[PDB]
């Protein structure tokens, strides 16, 4: 169960962190029409 | 059917005298049960001990005999357990507990009156749905 | 446009308010009279709070025939004393 | 091009056949892990203790159940509010019995859901849509928060969540009835409208459209070939709709702005939609539906039963059954 | 007409609050307007409420929402929470209230009559939202006004009266907090804690030490950023993040407001500290756990002993254990375990309720606040129909709990909802398609077929 | 030829603020008697004689509880016309015997039949499909099914459903404790049309609100549409391809997504209704016999099936005595079935 639970708390860190930089990596500029939104 | 002076006459005392109310007193005595009594006695039962109601039968049984005026009067002032052997006054609103339940601070002696005729009247009115519960709902 | 006139048309008009000020209330107060008289009880045959039961019954006058149904009602009405 | 921005262009990628995206990065782990665990649990869960009186329910078809009868049974309600995940356990067999699954099931499921409709918001940002699909989508999902989340936090329990499974949808329903009188409740009474009128526009808005297709196929083909994929004109005349629509009631009753009819399409489900999951979020702080019980009283004081009072007999049988062996005193409270 | 038609705006009718955005005096009025017509609200509605007001029935009897926040800090009550004195309800109401009027004055002065923008009269009140130095100046000022409010109720509790406290020894009163909270370990710690049952994040909080410590360092924290805030300048890393744009801010501030209103929503159900059950009756849990009790009175006093009676499924019909082990009150207020309560943490011992306690140490006060708090539980109808859904019309009761929670479920719901709208919106204006897909442009026609 | 049949059928087709027609010789009187029926009897009349129960305004009745009640059980299934052998006449005892009932339900068939007519009869003068009439074949199903077939299987008029809000209530309630309808596939495919139903109208007039055309320069996009043009106000293509990458399949075919919006909530109302037509003769899912079984066999298998018969149990015989007057049950408390302590 301990290794369980570092797993599982590895694993969400790891998928939360890919969301948090990614909208942090200029995803306002992502979109088709005007991309300088600063 | 209609709220007429034989509905509202009810005895009095144990020795046989009746009284008869207005239906003034009578929704009075409504007013003031559903302020000071029916957030447990709704209905005519007990919420906190369902195994004693508040119906004529019942009240006839108590020790002093409850089901009259002067009977349900002295139990507002100085409530007893139903065989009459223990004060309760400490767990049951009463004039004489009325520091520790403060509703009872503004009840005169006119209003316990008509809380009783109101309690003695309303099983004339409903039968079985007085006291009954759920059941007859 | 289908030909009748505008509705806003006639309901600023004058003449729409002068006889409409009249007929409004007058229905109104013919519904009001329908119930207060009492004559909207003897039309339907809706009881009073007074003739759901007799002094005493506890029973519901339920209708249980249909084709003395007419009678059955007409002596629960006369058991009201 | 380094290899963080390599990998954030292929996640937001317009050319993925399904999108991915930001939120789309905890929403497939989440679904996933809801889907196979729902899936293994429909089948081969032993039964669960819901209400923690030590009387276990069966849920999956390897114990009794068809796909009618059987469900993820919630957790227990020894367990209450409290957290559980499968490290809390002392064994997967104590997780089981305890109703486990139910738990990891239903917080995936939340998360995976709420960012569904945060990527509905994010395709249409990369596609330069306008952003409102979305909001549509919120009626739905906040009617699961009511009866999975909701619910449960002001009962206390998640044993008082609704089962995953068919015939544990009816349980939960016929005990809110006896519990909330929902029926009585203008909410659910909106939620009501909500649905029959969706439903009874959508059928609207099809046979007028459909009535007045314009004439591009033979009797021998398929109607539906006189249209073309892309192609820039419309496919019907909305003014022959208007004019049988209009005289059917009468002129003024009907659209004849495709944009004001479509945004009513929307409007009407979505907000009685919200309604209804108000509804099922507010008796979940026992806020109940009318009570009208011996509301009509005589002269003398009989009461005149009404129709309200015949709804409160059938309550009162579903109360009294319920949970049949959970209650020591007189009073459900929770 | 400047702005004040859908030709010149841009605007229908009904989306007219946004031909204000760029009108700074105009939008400047509405919302001085409003926050009259809030403060109004205030005033008039703890006036209604004092009008209606028996001293002698319990507040929570009597559909009371502003009077019960006026007591928890201690104005007009003594010991367990008995109204001593109805005038400082009296004063709230009315200082509110005539405030109210002068609020309106200018609200109405900037809406109608005032310059429509501010920029050209003034440098310092006139704004640009692009202005990303100006907007976290407006910002700043505003956090240095929320602290100071923190630090006003830290004054209140530790200088001028206290507050009343419904764990205080001897039945509940009003205490002045002269030790508060200031350990970081334990502040910090709440916000931390997990939010599901027996933990409860910070609606845990269950002591005025911690209550009034907590806002010190909000305090601070709001006095300190807003001075940060108008010496600073966004960086680029957030500058790259955001929609710098006025329906941007309100997007921001709509999904805050949102969670708030949430947070809020369960602090009233849950937390009795804060929200004494004296003022707001029982909690749900309270009420449940008052049922246990007040039924092992009964039968113990009958002769039963509770510690040894199966019910009928086999777990003790009065006490059992929790899943941990601590000894509860049974039935399906197993649920309820985690509550607490002063009436009934003196039967609490190390491994939870206390046979020996239960046998020989219940007070009458206890079997009163437990009977009182049974039949005051938080459940009744829309029409105001005390008890479950069953029950028969009598009682005219819906718990002051109830009321607080569901409005603001509600009210936090839509504004998530108008959070949703709003931000998606302010991105689709900044990125120029908010009005719709550009025929000659179509992004999806210069991009690869899917298959 | 120009007679008066010819003459006649020129003023009732005038192109007026409300069309007319031949159907609307039909449709007028039957609609607007079935109304105030309705209107009148929630008003004013009672349902003392025939339920026991108060059901109108001047009873003291609400919005929520005033009803028009069927008739009494004795009454079988009688027209119950106003000359007929019942009311003889009587206006008065003709409403005391629930005569309002029959009038309501048998002027709403006919002008049902009415409303369908003058769909059928206006798509004809405008030279339209007439799938809008087709498509409302679904609600006469319905009607028909829940109101006239229904009782006539059963012992009386008395158990249909009553004209009123909560009286539909119970109702609803009613079925779930002695039908079992919820078990009923037939009431599960009407639920998913109606659900469905409202789905896809939500979702189509979200997709074509979200993919629009910039056609104008205002922020109201309402403005920036014509009846008369041509093109189409939103992007198909747009739609198609958000919805494919979302939800990995899409409607393409314009002309198929607005006959499948016809064809789930008609074909789920229709299921409904044949359903309700088996519970007119008891022909209920009510069990399932290997539950049963096992159930009888097993005193530890439990599964919300039998969980959800105790609760029906419950309702059959705590509603029962007060829901069906004629029959006078009597049923002592000892034998109300009951769990431990409710
Ligand atoms: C940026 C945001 C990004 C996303 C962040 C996601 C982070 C994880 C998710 C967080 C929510 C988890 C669910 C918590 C459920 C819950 O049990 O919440 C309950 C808790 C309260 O916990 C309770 O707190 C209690 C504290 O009371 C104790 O202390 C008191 C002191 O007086 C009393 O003594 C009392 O008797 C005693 O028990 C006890 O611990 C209880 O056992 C415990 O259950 O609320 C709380 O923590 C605070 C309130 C939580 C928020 C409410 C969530 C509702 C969201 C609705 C969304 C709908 C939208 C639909 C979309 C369309
Ligand atoms: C498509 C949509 C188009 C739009 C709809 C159009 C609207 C038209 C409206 C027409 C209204 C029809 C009225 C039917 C009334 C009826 O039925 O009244 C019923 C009577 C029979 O009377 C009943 O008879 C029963 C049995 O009695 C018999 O048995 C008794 C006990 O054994 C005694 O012996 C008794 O003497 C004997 O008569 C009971 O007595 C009942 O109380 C009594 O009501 O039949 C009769 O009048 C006639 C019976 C024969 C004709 C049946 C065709 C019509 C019915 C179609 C639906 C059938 C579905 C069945 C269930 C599925
Ligand atoms: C909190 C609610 C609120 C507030 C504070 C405002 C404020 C405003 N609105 Mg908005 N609006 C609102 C709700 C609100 N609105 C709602 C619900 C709708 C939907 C109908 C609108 C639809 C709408 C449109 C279409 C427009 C506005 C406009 C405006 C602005 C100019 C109004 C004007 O010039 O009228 C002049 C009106 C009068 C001269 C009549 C009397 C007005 C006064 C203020 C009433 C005061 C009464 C009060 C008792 C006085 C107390 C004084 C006392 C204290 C001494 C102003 C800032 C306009 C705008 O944006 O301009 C740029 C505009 O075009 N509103
Ligand atoms: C403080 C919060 C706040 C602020 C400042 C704004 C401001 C704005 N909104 Mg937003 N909005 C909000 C919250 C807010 N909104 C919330 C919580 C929601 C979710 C419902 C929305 C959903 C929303 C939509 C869908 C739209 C806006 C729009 C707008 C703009 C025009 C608004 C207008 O003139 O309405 C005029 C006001 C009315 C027409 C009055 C509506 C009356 C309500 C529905 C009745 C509510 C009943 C009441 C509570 C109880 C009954 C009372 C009765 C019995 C007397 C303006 C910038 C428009 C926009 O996009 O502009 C850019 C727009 O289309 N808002
Ligand atoms: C925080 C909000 C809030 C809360 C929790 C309460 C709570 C209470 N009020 Mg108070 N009050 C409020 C705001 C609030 N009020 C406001 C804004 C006013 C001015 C109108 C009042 C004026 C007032 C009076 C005059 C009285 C009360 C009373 C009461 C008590 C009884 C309530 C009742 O019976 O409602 C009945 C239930 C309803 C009316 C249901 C309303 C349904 C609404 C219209 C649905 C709207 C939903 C949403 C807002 C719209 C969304 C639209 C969508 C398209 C986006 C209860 C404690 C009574 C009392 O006991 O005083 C001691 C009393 O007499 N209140
Ligand atoms: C917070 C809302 C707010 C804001 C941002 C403004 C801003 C402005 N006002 Mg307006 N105004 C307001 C509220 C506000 N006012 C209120 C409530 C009233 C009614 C009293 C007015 C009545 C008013 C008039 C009649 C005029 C203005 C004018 C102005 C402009 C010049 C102000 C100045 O330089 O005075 C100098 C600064 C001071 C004198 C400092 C005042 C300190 C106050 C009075 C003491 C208490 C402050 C403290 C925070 C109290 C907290 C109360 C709060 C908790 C409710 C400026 C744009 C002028 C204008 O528009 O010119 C064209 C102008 O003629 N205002
Ligand atoms: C009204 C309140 C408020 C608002 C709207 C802002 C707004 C802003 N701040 Mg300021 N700030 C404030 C108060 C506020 N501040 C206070 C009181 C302080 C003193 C403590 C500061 C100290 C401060 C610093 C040092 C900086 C800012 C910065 C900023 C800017 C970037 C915001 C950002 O990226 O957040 C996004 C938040 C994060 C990236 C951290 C959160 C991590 C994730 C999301 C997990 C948390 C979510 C979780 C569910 C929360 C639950 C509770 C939690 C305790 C567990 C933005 C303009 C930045 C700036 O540009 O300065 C010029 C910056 O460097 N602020
Ligand atoms: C802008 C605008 C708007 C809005 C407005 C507003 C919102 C306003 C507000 C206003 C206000 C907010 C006002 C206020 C006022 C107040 C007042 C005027 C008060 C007074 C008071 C008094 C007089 C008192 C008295 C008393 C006393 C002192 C004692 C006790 C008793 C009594 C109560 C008697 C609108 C929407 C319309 C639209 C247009 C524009
Ligand atoms: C007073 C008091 C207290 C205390 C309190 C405190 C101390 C608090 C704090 C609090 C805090 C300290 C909070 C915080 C919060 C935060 C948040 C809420 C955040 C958010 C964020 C966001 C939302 C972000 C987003 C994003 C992302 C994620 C990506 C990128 C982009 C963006 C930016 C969009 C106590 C309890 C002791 C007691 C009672 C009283
Ligand atoms: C039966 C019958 C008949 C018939 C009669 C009729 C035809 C009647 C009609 C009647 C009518 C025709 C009535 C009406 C009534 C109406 C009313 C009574 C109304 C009320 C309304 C209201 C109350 C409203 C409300 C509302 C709503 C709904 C929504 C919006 C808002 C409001 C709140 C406004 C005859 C003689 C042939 C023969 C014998 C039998
Ligand atoms: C619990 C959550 C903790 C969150 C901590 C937040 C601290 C904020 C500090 C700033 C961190 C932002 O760091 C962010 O990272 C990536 C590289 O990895 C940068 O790089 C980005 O550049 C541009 C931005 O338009 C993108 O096109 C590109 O795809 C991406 O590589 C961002 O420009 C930078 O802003
Ligand atoms: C019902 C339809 C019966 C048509 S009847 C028909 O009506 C004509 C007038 O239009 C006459 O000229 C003709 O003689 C007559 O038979
Ligand atoms: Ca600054
Ligand atoms: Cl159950
Ligand atoms: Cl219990
Ligand atoms: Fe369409």
């Amino acid at each position: 169960m301990e290794t369980l639970k570092i797993t599982v708390y590895i694993v969400v860190t790891f998928f939360v962190l890919l969301f948090v930089f990614g909208f942090l990596s200029g995803d306002p500029a992502r979109n088709p029409k005007r991309k300088d939104l600063e | 059917a209609e709220l007429t002076p034989e509905v509202l006459t009810v005895p009095l005392n144990s020795e046989g005298k009746t009284i008869t109310l207005t239906e003034k007193q009578y929704l009075e005595g409504k007013r003031l049960f559903q302020y000071a009594c029916a957030s447990c006695h709704v209905g005519g039962i007990t919420k906190t001990n369902p195994s004693l109601d508040l119906r004529t039968e019942t009240l006839a049984l108590a020790t002093p005999p409850r089901d009259n005026i002067e009977g349900l009067v002295d139990y507002m002032k100085n409530p007893t357990t139903y065989d009459g052997e223990q004060e309760i006054a400490e767990v049951h609103p009463s004039l004489r507990s009325a520091d520790i339940f403060p509703k009872m601070r503004n009840l005169t002696e006119k209003d316990l009156v008509a809380i009783a005729g109101h309690i003695l009247v309303e099983p004339k009115i409903l039968g079985d749905k007085w006291g009954g519960g759920k059941v007859y709902y | 446009t289908t030909g009748e006139r505008p509705f806003s048309d006639i309901i600023t008009s004058v003449r729409y308010w002068v006889i409409h000020s009249i007929t409004i209330p007058a229905l109104f107060i013919a519904g009001w009279l329908f119930v207060s008289t009492g004559l909207a009880y003897d039309v339907f045959g809706t009881p009073r709070p007074d003739s759901y039961y007799a002094q005493e019954q506890r029973s519901i006058p339920l209708v249980t025939d249909r084709f003395e149904a007419k009678q059955q009602v007409e002596t629960f009405l006369e058991q009201l004393k | 091009a380094n290899l963080w921005e390599r990998f954030c262009n292929w996640v937001t990628s317009t050319d993925n056949r399904l999108y991915v995206g930001w939120f789309g990065v905890i929403m497939i782990p989440t679904l996933l892990a809801a889907t196979i665990c729902f899936v293994i649990a429909f089948i081969a869960a032993p039964p669960v203790d819901i209400d923690g009186i030590r009387e276990p329910v069966s849920g999956s078809l390897l114990y009794g159940n068809n796909i009618i009868t059987g469900a993820v049974v919630p957790s227990s309600n020894a367990i209450g509010l409290h957290f559980y995940p499968i490290w809390e356990a002392a064994s997967l067999d104590e997780w089981l019995y305890n109703g486990g699954p139910y738990q990891l099931i239903i917080f995936h499921f939340l998360l995976g859901a709420s960012c569904y409709m945060g990527r509905q918001w994010e395709l249409s940002y990369r596609l330069g849509m306008r952003p409102w699909i979305c909001v549509a989508y919120s009626a739905p999902l906040a009617s699961a928060f009511a009866v999975f989340l909701i619910y449960p936090i002001g009962q206390g329990s998640f044993s008082d969540g609704m089962p995953l499974g068919i015939s544990g949808t009816f349980n939960f329903m016929i005990v809110f009835q006896a519990e909330h009188n929902i029926l009585m409740h203008p909410f659910h009474q909106l939620g009501v409208a909500g649905v029959f009128g969706g439903a009874l526009f959508c059928a609207m808005h099809g046979s007028l459209v459909t009535s007045s297709l314009i004439r591009e196929t033979t009797e021998t083909e398929s109607a539906n070939y006189g249209y073309k994929f892309g192609q820039e004109e419309e496919t019907y005349n909305i003014v022959a709709a208007h004019g049988y629509f209009g005289r059917l009631i009468f002129q003024y009753a009907s659209f004849n702005n495709s944009r004001s009819l479509h945004f009513f399409l929307a409007a009407w489900p979505v907000v009685g939609v919200w309604f209804a999951a108000l509804g099922i979020s507010t008796m979940a702080f026992n806020l109940n539906g009318f009570n009208f019980n011996h509301s009509v009283i005589d002269a003398k004081g009989n009461v005149i039963n009404t129709w309200a009072d015949i709804i409160n007999r059938a309550n009162l049988g579903m109360e009294v059954m319920h949970e049949r062996n959970a209650h020591n005193f007189p009073l459900d409270l929770a | 007409a400047t702005n004040r038609d859908q030709e010149s705006s841009g605007f229908a009718w009904w989306a007219g609050n946004a031909r204000l955005i760029n009108l700074s005096g105009k939008l400047l009025g509405a919302h001085v307007a409003h926050a009259g017509l809030i403060v109004f609200w205030a005033g008039a509605m703890t006036l209604f409420e004092l009008a209606h007001f028996i001293p002698e029935k319990p507040m929570y009897e009597q559909g009371l929402i502003l009077i019960p926040h006026i007591a928890t800090l201690g104005w007009g009550v003594g010991p367990g929470g008995e109204v001593v004195d109805t005038f400082p309800f009296f004063v709230v109401g009315v200082v509110h209230l005539i405030s109210s009027a002068v609020l309106g004055f200018g609200g109405v002065y900037h809406a109608i009559r005032g310059p429509e923008t501010l920029e050209e009269y003034s440098s310092f009140f006139g704004y640009d939202w692009k202005d990303k130095n100006k907007m976290t100046t407006i910002l700043g000022f505003h956090l240095i006004v929320l602290g100071i409010g923190a630090l006003l109720l830290v004054a209140k509790a530790m200088f001028f009266g206290g507050l009343y406290d419904t764990w205080a020894p001897g039945g509940g009163d009003v205490r002045v907090i002269t030790n508060p909270t200031l350990d970081p370990r334990v502040i910090f710690g709440y916000l931390l804690k997990s939010p599901f049952g027996g933990e409860g994040w910070i609606v845990s909080v269950n002591n005025l030490e911690d209550v009034v410590g907590g806002h010190i360092w909000i305090g601070l924290i709001c006095i300190a950023g807003g001075i940060w805030h108008i010496l600073t300048t966004p960086f680029g890393w957030a500058r790259r993040a955001f929609i710098w744009s006025g329906e941007a801010y309100l997007s921001y501030s709509l999904g805050a407001l949102s969670m708030m209103g949430f947070i809020a929503t369960c602090f009233v159900w849950f937390n009795n500290t804060v929200y004494p059950s004296e003022f707001y009756g029982p909690t749900g849990p309270e009420a449940s756990q008052a049922q246990a009790m007040t039924f092992l009175i009964r039968d113990q006093k009958l002769g039963a002993n509770v510690g040894s009676a199966q019910g009928p499924t086999g777990l003790g019909k009065y006490l059992m254990r929790s899943p941990t082990g601590e000894i509860i009150f049974g039935g399906e207020t197993m649920r309820f375990w985690d509550f607490r309560g002063p009436w009934l943490e003196p039967l609490r011992g190390p491994n939870g309720l206390d046979l020996n306690k239960i046998k020989n140490d219940i007070q009458p006060w206890q079997e009163r606040r437990a009977a009182e708090y049974m039949t005051h539980a938080p459940l009744g109808s829309l029409n105001s129909v005390g008890g479950v859904a069953t029950e028969i019309n009598s009682v005219n009761f819906v718990s002051p709990r109830s009321w607080l929670a569901t409005s603001h479920f509600v009210l936090a719901f839509f504004f998530l909802v108008g959070h949703l709208w709003h931000a998606g919106r302010a991105r689709a204006a900044a990125a120029g398609f908010e009005k719709g897909i550009d025929r000659e442009s179509e992004p999806v026609l210069s991009m690869p077929s899917l298959d | 030829e120009r007679g008066w049949f010819d003459i006649l059928d020129d003023w009732l087709k005038r192109d007026r603020f409300v069309f007319v027609g031949w159907s609307g010789i039909l449709l007028f009187p039957c609609a607007y008697l079935a109304l105030g029926g309705w209107l009148t009897g929630t008003t004013f009349v009672t349902s003392w004689y025939t339920h026991g129960l108060a059901s109108s305004y001047l009873e003291g009745c609400n919005f929520l509880t005033v009803a028009v009640s069927t008739p009494a059980n004795s009454m079988g299934h009688s027209l119950l016309l106003l000359w007929g052998p019942e009311a003889q006449g009587d206006f008065t005892r003709w409403c005391q015997l629930g005569g309002l009932w029959t009038f309501i339900a048998l002027h709403g068939a006919f002008g049902l039949i009415g409303f369908m007519l003058r769909q059928f009869e206006i798509a004809r003068l405008v030279g339209v499909r007439p799938y809008n009439a087709i498509a409302f074949s679904a609600p006469i199903a319905v009607f028909v099914s829940v109101f006239l077939i229904y009782p006539l299987g059963q012992s009386s008029w008395f158990f249909a459903p009553s004209f009123g809000v909560a009286a539909i209530f119970r109702f609803l309630l009613f079925f779930q404790g002695f039908h079992n309808w919820t078990l009923n596939p037939f009431h599960m495919m009407g639920v998913a049309g109606v659900l469905g139903g409202a789905l896809l109208c939500a979702i189509h007039g979200a997709t074509v609100e979200n993919t629009l055309f910039q056609d104008g320069e205002g922020a109201s996009t309402f403005r920036a549409f014509n009846p008369t043009q041509a093109e189409e106000t939103y992007s198909m293509v747009t739609a198609n391809r958000f919805w494919s990458q979302i939800f990995g399949i899409a409607f393409s075919n314009k002309r198929w997504l607005h006959f499948f919006m016809l064809f789930v909530p008609v074909t789920g109302l229709w299921m409904s209704a044949i359903g309700v037509v088996g519970l007119a003769l008891n022909l209920r899912s009510y069990d399932f016999i290997s539950q049963e079984i096992r159930a009888a066999e097993d005193p530890e298998f439990e599964t919300f099936y039998t969980k959800n018969l105790l609760l029906n149990e419950g309702i059959r015989a705590w509603m029962a005595p007060q829901d069906q007057p004629h029959e006078n049950f009597v049923f002592p408390e000892e034998v109300l079935p009951r769990g431990n302590a409710l």
